[PDB]
């Protein structure tokens, strides 16, 4: 039986959100794709960088806010503009937060040679679509 | 900080490739032609051959840029078909799905 | 038969942008646009806007130190046309020979108090100093 | 004068406020070069030191030291004809293998000698 | 003390008349506290209902088209009207257009996203031209038309160029014009050799 | 009641030189939304109509492109798993406008076009004969 | 196979259209190929194959150090290397050959 990226069924206390809980079969029939750029087109290019460029992305976001980020990344690019949106939580002060978006956007901006905007969406907690 | 030795020595390979890479271009021209004479196409490939081995573009390898891996990977994307997989199924990639027809 | 053809018109490269800023008005409801629009994130009085907006440019700075103290991790161009903006800066002595051009480098990354000791070397070797570059010492040593 | 400098620097201050708004925030990226200039030509920022078609194609020119009659002239022709063809090289990298086949036919021409070429 | 609390949306304040555009200036992603829409995504489980908007990554997962409402549209058309010129009347029809402009030139501007905009597909320049336009007599026609080869499309009478070895469009554009020219010259000339036809 | 007393239009210069004549500009979309591509559609002949440009919209076919990859890790080659990338296509074609429309209209739909949505833009631009082919000098 | 007015026309073609004038064979053509692309090795798909490793791992290595970034991994490689020296398994030093 297969077990790429499914949340097996479990005593039925386990909370998982929309995105994990829906198999990759399910993808373009009830989820959509967490990144969004013109590498994967018929006749463009640079789509292996374009996703190097998304996993570093999101392990520098993942290290740069420990216990903070809820749900998956959501990354968007037009043509110079990188546009990277997440769902945190609300037990940091907003000082802290503003110091990293600060320090985020500035330090990838000159990484990657583009201009990088974070947008943030705070949440109470973290979305419980269902309980497997 | 490369995944493996077997990476590093291909990425010192790609390097002497690009380097020597016209040197090479202009000698080949050379003796792959039949109009010059045949002593200074013997010449060239003297050398040729006395270049350095690391300098030949044929022994470079389509190594997967995430683990490494020397086959099943797909060149579009220079990842080896695991971590394509693996990116796929968990959505991380643009205008990729599961195909069904 | 005889056409007409219309004049080209010319334009900024952020004529367009204008135009549409102009287009739209100010909101009220809304906060201030360096602030993030997040209900927790969103300051609330005057001493949490001012908090936020130090800490923002916190941030920036600690990013800004880290790239001019480790150059080396940013040295890779890979945006065509070139952004002279988004690259490390450098702002060291690189010329350490003792000479005139050297001296009126350091006058141009206004480092006084190495310029006034290579000076003060120059001097002491003996070697001819323009006015230009004297004057230019003086104008850095006077304002900092 | 630094002075002068400092005085502009004052004066952008007093005009300087936060950004207002997103068109505000894309026109200083598009001023101060971050962003691209739409609509997107695709060569901006790219001059390959003003060469012109004549200069990138017809490279005859820098076979004047490179006899114009024999084999070493019908190898040259194919050389240039490549070249003119190229376009992922500019003219200055061109004009380099022109010059680097005339270094190694001057060393090697002693072996034309033997096989009764000459090269200039 | 208690933790910082979140102030209740803006969208409360906001009223149902009020300027959109305004509140929507550029493309920005979705933002259930600025959106006073109760708009639910999400495929619902059973005896459910669509997750609320509140949290719901499949609604920012979306290129919103909120800057891009009719009423914003408008505006930005009516101000960018001060910008854009009038095409000639007398080039009513596509005929009076390749009467007065036998020569047509295709380009193509590619836009991407990334760091990068260089694309090499963005040199290629195609020139094309009726050779009924051209003054040519019979000798320079049938010259030509040999010379041009393939080139040269007999049911259209079009004669097309395409020029690519140039790095710059520009040059590229300046060679199609050149090769254009010589041909003609050189069609019109008359050579010894052709004798023997 | 805070409104602007006066507004400051952007500038716009009318030069000497003719401006460059457009016969026919291909602008086409490529995506893998089909709804995205129905609003950017829309906006696109929205923006045309204010304008006053004669525009044409058509949907060229679709392109998926297949592959298959191991399923599993080692010894089950039987087992196959098949990923596929949807390119959906469509062309709006305007007729009858000049350089500055044209270089207008482009900005205003490149800066409003939605991420992972490629345009291609193809120009068709009148001339005249140049000078030396006016008549055969030679 | 043509006659004499043909083959001077498709001559004075190449001439005009840039192809090669002298009437080249098949081998002697791989000159002209080899100059009218880049070379594989000098293609940037070559040698720009592998993102850069050393700058990777080396920037996060220094935000970690400087407190700005926090590894899950590295964390766990430094935990369980300080309880194996704890229970007694420490990594020998160089020079220090047990088996010698
Ligand atoms: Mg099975
Ligand atoms: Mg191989």
């Amino acid at each position: 039986k297969n077990r790429a990226a499914r949340v097996r069924v479990s005593k039925g206390d386990k909370p998982v959100t929309y995105e994990e809980a829906h198999a990759p079969h399910y993808i373009a029939h009830r989820k959509g794709w967490l990144s969004l750029h013109t590498g994967n087109l018929d006749g463009e290019d640079h789509a292996a960088e374009r996703t190097v460029e998304d996993v570093f992305l999101r392990k520098f976001m993942w290290g740069t806010f420990p216990g903070c980020l809820a749900d998956q990344l959501v990354l968007k690019r037009r043509g110079n503009q990188l546009e990277i949106c997440a769902v945190v939580l609300r037990q940091l002060s907003p000082h802290k937060y503003y110091f990293l978006v600060g320090y985020s956007e500035t330090l990838l901006s000159y990484f990657y040679k583009c201009p990088v905007r974070l947008h943030l969406q705070t949440v109470p907690s973290k979305v419980v679509y269902k309980y497997l | 900080h490369y995944v493996d030795w077997r990476m590093w020595r291909d990425v010192k390979r790609r390097k002497m490739a690009y380097e020597y890479a016209d040197e090479r271009l202009r000698i080949n021209s050379l003796r792959k032609n039949t109009i010059l004479p045949k002593i200074l196409q013997d010449v060239a490939d003297e050398e040729i051959a006395a270049l350095p081995r690391d300098s030949c573009p044929v022994r470079i390898r389509n190594r997967c840029v995430m683990t490494s891996r020397p086959r099943g990977v797909k060149r579009r994307w220079r990842l080896s078909r695991i971590v394509f997989r693996h990116l796929a199924d968990h959505g991380q990639l643009s205008g990729i799905q599961r195909a069904t027809w | 038969e005889e056409v007409v053809i219309p004049k080209k018109k010319t334009w900024d490269k952020v004529a367009v942008l204008q135009a549409l800023a102009s287009t739209v008005n100010r909101d009220t409801t809304a906060v201030p646009y360096v602030f993030q629009d997040d209900p927790y994130l969103m300051p609330a009085s005057s001493l949490e806007s001012r908090s936020f907006l130090l800490a923002k440019k916190s941030g920036e700075n600690v990013a800004k130190f880290i790239i001019n103290s480790y150059p080396k991790y940013f040295q890779k161009d890979i945006a065509e046309p070139h952004i002279p903006c988004l690259m490390p800066e450098y702002f060291e002595p690189q010329i350490k020979d003792i000479s005139e051009a050297a001296l009126k480098e350091r006058i141009e990354l206004r480092k006084v108090k190495a310029s006034v000791d290579m000076f003060d070397q120059l001097l002491q070797a003996g070697t001819t100093v323009s006015l230009e570059t004297t004057n230019s010492l003086l104008d850095l040593l006077c304002y900092y | 004068s630094l002075w002068d400098v400092e005085f502009a620097k004052q004066l952008a201050t007093v005009n300087e406020q936060p950004l207002q708004n997103g068109f505000e925030e894309l026109i200083q990226w598009t001023k101060e070069g971050k962003l691209w200039e739409f609509p997107i030509n695709n060569e901006a920022g790219f001059d390959d030191d003003g060469s012109e078609f004549h200069e990138h194609i017809f490279l005859e020119k820098h076979l004047e030291s490179f006899p114009k009659q024999g084999p070493i002239r019908h190898f040259m022709e194919l050389v240039t004809c490549g070249l003119s063809k190229n376009p992922y090289l500019s003219v200055k990298q061109k004009v380099e293998h022109i010059e680097w086949f005339r270094n190694y036919f001057n060393e090697k021409k002693d072996i034309l000698k033997e096989s009764n070429i000459q090269f200039n | 003390p208690p933790r910082r609390k979140a102030l209740p949306p803006r969208t409360e304040k906001m009223a149902v008349d009020q300027d959109w555009p305004s509140v929507y200036p550029v493309a920005a992603p979705f933002k259930p506290s600025a959106v006073p829409l109760p708009v639910r995504m999400g495929y619902p489980v059973k005896k459910g209902v669509p997750m609320a908007k509140e949290g719901n990554l499949e609604l920012l997962k979306i290129p919103n088209f909120l800057h891009l409402t009719p009423v914003a549209i408008k505006k930005h058309c009516e101000a960018l009207k001060d910008f854009c010129t009038e095409w000639p009347a007398a080039l009513d029809s596509d005929e009076k257009c390749e009467k007065h402009f036998p020569i047509e030139i295709d380009s193509t501007d590619y836009v991407s996203s990334g760091p990068s905009v260089r694309n090499p597909r963005a040199r290629v320049v195609v020139l094309r031209v009726k050779l009924s336009s051209l003054n040519l007599d019979d000798h320079a026609k049938k010259k030509l038309i040999k010379l041009v080869g393939e080139r040269y499309c007999k049911t259209t009478d079009v004669l097309t160029i395409k020029t690519d070895r140039c790095p710059l469009r520009r040059q590229n554009y300046d060679y199609a014009v050149y090769l254009l020219t010589v041909l003609y010259h050189e069609s019109w000339n008359t050579e010894e050799w052709e004798k023997s036809k | 009641v805070d409104v602007p007393k006066d507004l400051t239009k952007p500038v716009v210069t009318i030069s000497d030189e003719p401006d460059i004549l457009y016969k026919r500009l291909s602008v086409l979309v490529k995506g893998h939304d089909k709804a995205v591509l129905d609003s950017y559609e829309y906006f696109a002949v929205l923006a045309a109509k204010e304008l006053g440009i004669s525009i044409k919209v058509h949907e060229p076919p679709r392109k998926i492109e297949r592959f298959t990859l191991l399923q599993s890790v080692h010894i089950y080659k039987k087992h196959r798993v098949q990923y596929e990338m949807r390119t959906l296509y469509r062309c709006l074609e305007l007729e009858h406008l000049t350089g500055s429309t044209a270089d207008v209209y482009l900005e205003y739909i490149q800066r409003n076009l939605p991420e992972g949505v490629a345009m291609e833009v193809t120009k068709t631009q009148l001339e005249q004969l140049p000078e030396h082919i006016k008549e055969p000098i030679w | 196979s043509l006659s004499e007015y043909a083959f001077r026309m498709s001559r004075l073609s190449a001439r005009l259209f840039g192809e090669v004038t002298r009437p080249t064979n098949s081998k002697s053509m791989k000159v002209v190929k080899l100059f009218s692309e880049l070379p594989l090795a000098k293609k940037k798909e070559t040698y720009d194959w592998y993102p850069n490793h050393h700058t990777y791992a080396e920037l996060m290595q220094t935000l970690r150090f400087l407190g700005l970034y926090r590894d899950e991994h590295q964390d766990f490689m430094d935990e369980q290397k300080r309880l194996k020296k704890l229970r007694g398994k420490e990594k020998p030093k160089k020079g220090e050959g047990k088996r010698a």
